[PDB]
Order: structure tokens, then sequence, then C-alpha cells
């Protein structure tokens, strides 16, 4: 027994002393020479009035138009973001939800929570409802995240300490990722949807591929739970968010981490992690009641964005990528630009 | 535990046999992007409100 | 100017309108703006509204007080400028007695409260109050008229003791005063003795402390003002009793529209989360 | 199954009272908006009065305003057109349609089955100019009509709807908003064209595409249609 | 004839 | 300056709004209680007496109660424990026969221990029933409850041995200013226990509302 505990041990050492020898230099000292972002002021644009709980997830369409919000009054509301008009409001069967998703097509949504279900909403009907298409069930914990490949597919992720890709059409899980040790927080998906990554509560992420369920990589040093992660819009990089209130970017050629975003002034952990279009900006909400901009080639802290009376729960950005969206714990949403 | 020890030591194996390279090169590729899509950025350069759908 | 009883008058009518526009005008925005739709904020945007609409009217007493009686406002004016103020003084008497109604309600009744209290009785009783704080305006509209005197312009009344008279005073006593005044004794009485008797007792010494600063500041604003008024009914305006009693008229109203300024403090400005509110609002503009 | 059926018509003396029905089955009736479209014996279209969901809002033609009223039961899922004092040009028959608002919707898409009536005895003009065109099956033909306001909006909507009606039976939606394609209509149809200037094209034509089409405003009341173009052969 | 105040 | 078919998307927007008013006010006038408990406290029989999560509507007196029962959750509590910050009440269960078993009273008062000081129930009164009070005061005779309190000075009696658990069970509420402890001794297997959380639950809304608008 003992044997294969001791080769598992010095093969972990072998890999540390393999990465260690690629680290010839910092990201700090490569980009030490260019110029800083400067300020950044962003103005709230739009305030969202409808719900009347906490917020807890939130989704923007690929048409940077219309976005989703799930809340614990047990409503998902589909707003415009231009007219601040309300398209939908879909009933859910079970108000304790903590995910939600909006299908890159634009016809489903998607909604979890402690009932261990995944539920897909059929938006174009030709009676004029909005209608269940399907339930999926065979998580043993509550549904923490969940995204959509296309109109047939999606990955969920779980508190029984694993991940599934399921088939909408028929309802059963094609693939099983079994790899951690603790609750999985976090999911995201690659911009090329063909591997994923996976933040848990074991303070570790792991890199999925999609075709063959197999973990090909795994990326420590963080020292508590991971809430959020986050691909680089490259699709060679990610960054994660824990409750030891610091960020991290991760590099998936290189193997190993490139920044630590944390400061003095920060002592609480992080909720959601986003970036801008091109990958210059990375913003993070904390249990601040406010979220930071940080530059995210040099580590700087570049804005602010306080306009909440409670914890910002969600946030995300358009695809084109011009505003910012965050949901809080009173029931507002904000756009920012 | 010996079938889950046996497990953990043979996913190890695929973990060390990966290739990988040098930070400054992966480091240098992320400035790359970022400058070449800075133009494309309307939250970094803000955009005239005469093209800003939010207005208010 | 002189004769302190009028020196006074300004003094305490003054300080009102320096502490209550900026009392009720907080109130309107954190409640109207910030906050949710509860039977509670309800309560209080009315109050306030009736409370800054009486704050927004006091310069014209300054005016009128200034001037030493007479009256260039016009002709038409001395038949509404009054109507307006008395409308806004007797919606707050039966606006706090509707939030002492409410309280003890909530203590007697908790179960009913529980299923059929909502945001649709608190705006359908708000309308009836306004209803009836109109009633009692129609007799100052009717027989308020412009007398003319020594090239001043006296806002004078057109009775005709006149018999129109005795009954506009008795039933701003009556109704106003008494019933107003036994409605909020008795219902913050039940309160504070229930809040003592029972099996899961606390005793506690807020509630006794909070039911008798409510119910003496609306019993000190508003007792002198209704007490020089029955006395203008039966003494000679000649004799120097008469008349020295004319002259301390206007501090009564004085102290009447100053109830005003307490109003925001004692109702809107006690609980926990309208203050935070209100911080978290000011600390945001700082 | 998202049919309406509808009924009430017959024959009625001039000065007179009626009252048509249109009862729905298949949808959530109480979600759409609903109007009635009136089609003379040997004429266009013509647009007649519309109730919103909540019965928040009518509108009616001007012809028609002070005479008819229209209503709606929605327990019982039945629309009523109650009019009075029939004239001699009321003689037609009465189309009923569903209609919904948010963003992206598709209004007009589905229309009822018509129920006839026989009586005894500005707006924005909408043109199109050709009356009739010879086609033949495998080829393609264009189809022009003509504004006489812009019908471009500040918000970057053209409000532009191509109708079909095949012989015998009831108008169906094309196009709605100049550019999108109705759900169900095969990808041959497309439109285009900028403001107070529009084109249907059909590629490959064949058979049952053969009718009249109409070309409808939808940027303000009362709702005005073409005159409508006849395929033939 | 009257020298009251505005509310009175 | 909005179009034709722009006004009546605000017009559905409004009745949206309007229905959403409307539901929120139905979810309202009903009592949440989250029914927490030892690992053997016996949900099943707290529902008989009165996959995830598990719901139970019912009605007393004109009165509607919701009991969520988190038995079935196997994850980390910390992690979801937030979600029920604003219930009515917690009812937390206790055997007072598990002083022998193993120990095993010392694990439900560190759970009683956790959940009353924790960070979200701050202001959430709980509602404490110590069950199986029969098997005690037989059990009682037979094995001294010095085994699981060895300070005890007491004599080997139900009446003060109860009152005695009760006490060390009160003694852990921190923040005696703001949170109160209701106990009852649930027994009889009738219909005395319902009755008695409509009380604790009345005298929960009562102090609620008043402590709304100052007074408290």
């Amino acid at each position: 027994l003992d044997q294969l505990r001791q080769e598992a041990e010095q093969l972990k050492n072998q890999i540390r002393d393999a990465r260690k020898a690629c680290a010839d230099a910092t990201l700090s000292q490569i980009t030490n020479n260019i110029d800083p972002v400067g300020r950044i002021q962003m103005r709230t644009r739009r305030t969202l009035r409808g719900h009347l709980a906490k917020i807890y997830a939130m989704h923007w369409g690929t048409d940077s138009r219309l976005l989703v919000s799930a809340s614990q009054d047990g409503k998902l509301i589909i707003w415009d973001s231009y007219t601040t008009n309300k398209v939908h409001a879909i009933p859910l069967r079970s108000s304790w939800v903590m995910t939600c998703a909006y299908a890159p097509s634009g016809n489903y949504v998607a909604c979890g929570g402690l009932d261990n279900i995944c539920s897909i909403y059929n938006l174009k009907t030709r009676e004029g409802n909005v209608r269940v298409s399907r339930e999926l069930a065979g998580h043993t914990g509550y549904l923490s995240c969940c995204r959509f490949l296309d109109d047939n597919q999606i990955v969920t992720s779980s508190g029984d300490t694993t991940c599934a890709l399921w088939d909408i059409e028929t309802g059963q899980q094609t693939t099983t990722f079994t790899g951690h040790t603790g609750d999985v927080m976090s999911l995201s998906l690659a911009p090329d949807t063909r591997l994923f990554v996976s933040g848990a509560c074991d303070a570790s992420a792991k890199l999925w591929d999609v075709r063959e369920g197999m973990c090909r990589q795994t990326f420590t040093g963080h020292e508590s739970d991971i809430n959020a992660i986050c691909f680089f819009p490259n699709g060679n990089a990610f960054a994660t968010g824990s409750d030891d209130a610091t960020c991290r970017l991760f590099d998936l050629r290189a193997d190993q981490e490139l920044m630590t975003y944390s400061h003095d002034n920060i002592i609480c952990g992080i909720t959601s992690v986003s970036f801008s279009k091109s990958g210059r900006l990375l913003l993070a909400g904390y249990d601040d009641f406010n979220c930071n901009v940080w530059d995210a080639l040099k580590a700087d802290r570049a804005g602010v964005l306080a306009g909440h009376d409670n914890r910002v729960s969600c946030l995300g950005v358009t695809d084109d990528g011009m505003a910012v969206a965050t949901g809080s714990w009173d029931s507002f949403l904000k756009i920012w630009n | 535990s010996i079938a889950q020890a046996r497990k953990l030591v043979e996913q190890l194996k695929m973990e060390a046999n990966i290739d990988r390279i040098k930070v400054s090169k992966a480091a240098a590729d992320l400035m790359a992007y970022c400058e070449a899509h800075a133009k494309e950025d309307p939250l970094l350069t803000p955009v005239p409100a005469s093209e800003n759908p939010f207005r208010e | 100017w002189n004769e302190p009883p009028v020196i006074l008058s300004m003094v305490i009518l003054s300080l009102t309108f320096l502490l209550g526009l900026p009392g009720n005008g907080l109130v309107l925005w954190v409640a109207g703006l910030k906050m949710q739709r509860t039977v509670n904020t309800i309560w209080f945007l009315h109050l306030t509204l009736a409370d800054l609409l009486c704050c927004l009217s006091l310069p014209f007493s300054l005016a009128h007080l200034a001037l030493q009686g007479q009256w260039p406002y016009g002709r038409f004016l001395c038949k509404l400028i009054p109507s307006i103020i008395v409308l806004n003084m007797f919606a707050s008497v039966f606006l706090l007695t509707a939030i002492s109604l409410d309280r003890c309600l909530v203590v007697f009744k908790p179960i009913w409260c529980q299923n059929h209290r909502n945001v649709g009785m608190a705006c359908s009783i708000c309308g009836c109050i306004w209803v009836v704080a109109f009633v009692m305006c129609i007799p100052v509209f009717v027989y308020r008229e412009i007398f003319t005197t020594d090239n001043h312009n006296r806002c004078g009344y057109k009775f005709g003791v006149p018999t129109p008279l005795v009954a506009i005073t008795i039933t701003r006593l009556v109704v106003g005063f008494l019933l107003p005044s036994v409605i909020m004794i008795a219902c913050y009485s039940f309160i504070v003795f229930r809040m003592q008797r029972g099996r899961f007792a606390k005793s506690q010494s807020k509630t006794f402390r909070v039911a008798v600063v409510v119910v003496a500041v609306f019993l000190v604003c508003w007792t002198p003002y209704h007490i020089f008024g029955v006395l203008s009914l039966l003494t000679d305006p000649e004799t120097p009793l008469g008349k020295t009693l004319m002259s301390w008229d206007h501090v009564c109203i004085a102290l009447a529209s100053a109830n005003s300024c307490f109003n925001p403090f004692l109702y809107a400005l006690l609980g926990k989360d309208f203050r935070k509110k209100a911080r978290q609002s000011i600390q945001g503009i700082l | 199954d998202v049919q309406l059926v509808e009924s009430g018509g017959g024959l009625v003396q001039p000065g007179g009272s009626r009252k048509l029905s249109c009862s729905a089955s298949g949808f959530a009736f109480s979600s759409f908006g609903m109007h009635w479209v009136r089609q003379a014996p040997e004429k266009g279209l013509e647009w007649v009065a519309y109730i919103s969901s909540g019965s928040g809002t009518i509108y009616y033609a001007d012809t028609v305003k002070g005479r008819f009223t229209i209503s709606r039961d929605d327990p019982k899922n039945t629309l009523f057109l109650q009019m009075t004092s029939l004239r001699s040009e009321d003689t037609a028959m009465y189309y009923c349609v569903r209609s919904i608002y948010y963003y992206g919707s598709s209004p007009f898409d589905f229309w009822g089955q018509g129920t006839t009536l026989t009586v005894s005895s500005s707006d924005i003009v909408m043109t199109q100019a050709t009356s009739s065109v010879p086609v033949t099956p495998g080829e393609s033909v264009s189809i022009s009509c003509r504004s006489s306001k812009s019908l471009l909006h500040s918000n970057g909507n053209t409000y532009l709807y191509w109708f079909l009606q095949r012989p015998g039976q009831s108008p169906q939606l094309l196009i709605y908003r100049m550019s999108n394609l109705a759900s169900g209509v095969p990808d041959r149809f497309s439109g285009s064209g900028s403001g107070t200037a529009f084109t249907l094209t059909i590629s490959r034509l064949e058979a049952e595409d053969v009718g009249v089409y109409y070309c409808m405003q939808h940027l303000e009341y009362p709702l005005t249609f073409g005159a409508g173009t006849k395929l033939e052969l | 004839a009257s020298k009251l105040g505005l509310a009175r | 300056t909005l179009s034709a078919e722009d006004k009546a998307a605000v017009e559905r927007s409004k009745m949206i709004d309007r229905n959403l008013r409307e539901d929120g006010e139905k979810a309202a006038r009903e009592v949440k209680l989250l029914l927490l408990g030892a690992g053997e406290s016996g949900k099943s029989t707290i529902v008989k007496q009165m996959t995830g999560i598990v719901e139970t509507h019912f009605t007393f007196k004109d009165l509607h109660f919701k009991m969520f029962d988190v038995g079935a959750q196997r994850s980390e509590r910390k992690k979801w424990i937030h979600c029920f910050e604003g219930v009515t009440a917690i009812i937390f269960c206790v055997a007072l026969s598990d002083y022998d078993l193993v120990n095993r009273m010392h694990e439900s008062m560190k759970l009683f221990d956790s959940i009353c000081n924790n960070k979200w129930f701050t202001d959430t009164s709980i509602i404490l029933f110590l069950n199986k009070k029969d098997l005690f005061e037989e059990k009682i005779k037979k094995s001294p409850l010095t085994i699981c309190y060895p300070e005890y000075a007491g004599s080997n009696t139900y009446e003060e041995a109860a009152a005695y658990i009760q006490c060390q069970f009160e003694d852990l509420n921190k923040r005696k200013d703001t949170k109160e402890i209701y106990t009852h001794f649930t027994c009889s297997t009738d219909t005395k226990n319902v009755q008695f959380v409509f009380d604790a639950v009345t005298d929960v809304i009562i102090k609620n509302n008043l402590k709304d608008c100052g007074l408290f």
C-alpha cells in the first residue's frame, strides 16, 4: 500500500521540479515597460428593478442585448438591456436556485440549484408561453453551474464532487468527470468549446477534455475554496477567484501560475470573475459590496464599481464588450459602461 | 484503498508526461494578444456617445 | 421686531423651516426611490408629503406676520392660501392616528394581519384620509374674504356670536383633537400593556420609552392651539385679558406647525433599515 | 393545432346590428393581442380594430369608429365584435388575427378562417403598382411595394410585412419587419429594400406559390395594406 | 375687520 | 417618440410587473421554518406528529406553514446555509435518551452552538424540541446522568435532570438580547406540538413587526 503511496509522492515531486525549470522569467518583468491603462471610471447606465429577493446568477445572450437572471423568489426574468423592458418571467418549481445559463442560439435557458436537477426551458413555442423542455436528474448534490455547448448538449457542475456532460434530447449523462475531492463551485467553457476548466473546494482547478472525459492538468496554489473561474479570450489561460481574497492567473502551456491579484486592503473573498474583450482588464466581485477592476497584465488596480448595497454575487461582460452587468444580494442589476 | 491508490498514481503519470514551454515565451503571447485587440475594447478606450447603445 | 409674543413666533417658526425641509426631503428620497413597496413606506410617504407641504408653507405665515396684518398677496388668495394650510395640518393628525391603529392591530390581531394586511389596504385608507381632510377645509374657503381698513388689507371672515363660527371651531376640536388623542393614548397603552404580560414575556423598556415620547410631542404641540381657539369664543376682545390672548395666538400656530419637523425623526428615522439606507445614501453622495 | 374558429355572419338588413365571435383553441389566448381584418368581396384587405392583451388599449379605423365595438372574454377564450347600423359598404369577409409584441416577436403570424357578412341594398398610402404578372415555374420573380412615408424608425427597425393569400384560403405571414422570415416558410423567399422602396424576391418559383401578395405597414395606426399583386400561370 | 392668523 | 410595436412591449412589461408584485404577496403570508437537528434527530417523526431539499406545506388555525428539511444534503453546510437567511424560525430537535449512546449528546450540543451563533441566523429565533422524554425518565433510574455530565450535582430524578439538560442547551446562546429560544418537551404524540409551534410563531411575528418600526 505505502509503496504506491510513496511512488505517488515522488512522482508529484518530479512534476514540481519539471515545471520549475520552465520559470525563467516572470510576467512582471516581461510587462515592466508597457504603459498602464490609467484610471477607469464606469458610470451606471441602467438599473433593473424587478426581483424581490437576493439575485444569485445571470447570463448574457450572444446578441449582447438580452440577459437572464435568477433570484431566490422563484423567478427567471429575461430583460432587454437597451429599453429595460421585461420580455419573459418564468416561475420555477423550486425557489432554491443557484445557477443560470442562456443558450448560444437563444432558444433555451437553463436553471438549477438545491433540488439536484437542471431544468431546460423552451423560449420559442408555438403556443406563446414558456414550457419546461426537459428535467435532467442524476447528480447527488446541488447544482452550482451549467453551460450550454449547443442546443443539445450541456455541462453541469455539482456539489457531489463531479461534473457531467448531458444529452438533452435523451436526458442521460454521456460522460462523467470524477477527479475532484471537494464541492465543485464554478465552470468555464473554452472559446472553441473543446475543453473546459472547473474550480472546486479542495483549492484546486482541473482542465478537462470533453471528447475523452479525462483530466489533462491540475492547477494548485490557492489557500482556500475557489468560487469563480474564467478563460482568457485567447483560450490559453484562465483566472480563478477564491475565499482567501486573491485572484490568480494560470497558464495552460506553461502549466503553472503567472500573476497574483491581491492587496492588503482586501480581506473578503471573491464571488465572481470575468475578463474584458481584449483580455486587458480583469473584473472581480467581492463581499465588500463592490467590484474591482484589475490591470490583468501588470497586477495594478485600475478602478472600482461601487454602486451596490449588499454582496455582489454575479458578473458578466457582453460578447461585443460594450457593457458590464452585475447582480447582487439586493434585488437590483446594474449595467456599467 | 489499493484500487483508489493505483488510480491516483495512474493519473499522475499522465500529468508528468505533458510538454511545457518557457514562461517568458508564454508570457509574451498574452502581451501580443492584448496589444493586437486594444482598439476593439470599448471598456479600455471609451467610445463616443454617438455609438454607445447605453446613454441617457 | 418687538412684543416678544410676536418675536418668539418668528424664532420658533423659522427654525421649523430650517430643520423641516432637509428632514422631510431626506425621507422622501430614501423612502420613495430607494426602498421597496411595503405597508410601512406607504404610511411614511403620505405623512411626509403632508408634512413637507406644511413645511413649504411656513414663509407665507412669515410674510403675513411681518407686514402686521396687511394682505397685499391679492384679493382671491385670501380664500385659498389658508385652506391649503388647514388641509396639511389636519391630514397629519389623521395620519398619525392611522399609524396608531395599525400598530395596535398588529399586536391585537396578528394572524389576521399576516393574511390580509397588504399595500392595497394601506393605499385605500390613505386615500380616504385626504378626502376627509378636504371636507374640513370647505368652511374656511366659503367664509374667508378680504376687508379693507386704513388702506391695509385685512384677511377676515364674513360670518353672517356667529353661529357658523362656533360650528367650525367645535368640529375642529372634537374631530382633530379629542378623537385623535383618545385613539392615540388607548392604542399605545394596549401595546405597552400587552408586551409585558404573557408566557413569552421579555421585560424590556424600549416600548415604554417610545410610546411616551410620541404621545407627548403631539399633546404639547397641538394642545395650546386648541385651548387658544376656545377662549376666543368666550372673551371680549377689548378687555386687556382679551387682547393679550390675541398677541400670543401666533405662537400657538407656531407650535402646531413645529410638529412637522419632528415627525421624520419620531416615525421614519427611528427603525434600523431606514437609518442604514440614510447613511449609505449620505456616504455615497459625500 | 393553433386554430381560430369564428362564426356570426349571414345576411342582414341595412341599419341592423350583428355580433361576430372568434373562439380560440390551442394557445395562450390571454397573452396575445387580437385584430379584426376585413376583406371585401373582390378587393384587398382592410384593417378594422385592435384590442390589446389585458384590454388596456383599443383602436378603430376611421370608417367604423363609433359604430363598432371590440371586446374579449379571456376565461372563455373568445373575441367579440359588436357592430351596429350596418351599411351596404360593410359586406365582406372578416378575419381574426393574433399578434404578440416583445423584442424579436412575430406579429400577425396566425390568421383565422373567415366568416362572411352580406348586407342587402394622415394615413400612410402603400402602393403596389403592378396588378398581375405571368410566371413560369422554376424561374424567379420580384414584387415591389412603395410607401408614401419612411417606414424606418429611429431605433433601426423597418416595419414592413408581407402576406400571401393562396386562392380560397386565409392570408399567411411570409416576412416581418422587411427582412425576417416567418417560421415554416421555405428559404426561397427573401425580402429587402430601403425606406419607401421595398421588394420581395422569390427564387425557383414553383406551384403552391401562386396567389396575391400584400404589403402592410406597422409603423403607426391605422395599419394599411397594398392593393395586392397576383401571380398566375 | 378681523385680525386673525392664517390657519386659525 | 416610441413606435407602435415599441409601446405594446412596454404594456407587456407593465403587466409582467403587476403579476410579479401580485405573486410576491401570496408568498409573504406564509411562515417558513427551517428544520434542523442532529444526525438521528428524527425529521420523519417531526413530520409525522406535526434527493435534495424536502418541503412540507400545511395549515393551522388560518396560518400557513412551510417546513424545509435539509437532511438529504451531504455537502458542506457553509456553502448553502446562507440560502436560508430570512426564515421565520428554526426547529431544533434533540433526543433526551441520547446521553448514553456513543458522547452523542455532545455532538448535538456542538451543532446547536454552531447554528445558534452563526453569522447568518443572528436574529432568527430557535424553537427547541426535546424528544423521547419517556425513555429518558425510564433510563434515568438505571444509568446516572453523570455519564454525560460529570459535573452534575442533582439526583437521578427526571424532573431536575431534564431541567439541567435544558439549562445546558440554553447556556450556549451568547447574544441573549436579540435571539430567543423556546423550549418544549414534546411527548404524548398528539396535537400539543403544533399548538406550541403556533404560539411561538405568533410571538415571533408580533415581535418582528414591532422591531421593524422601532418600538422594540
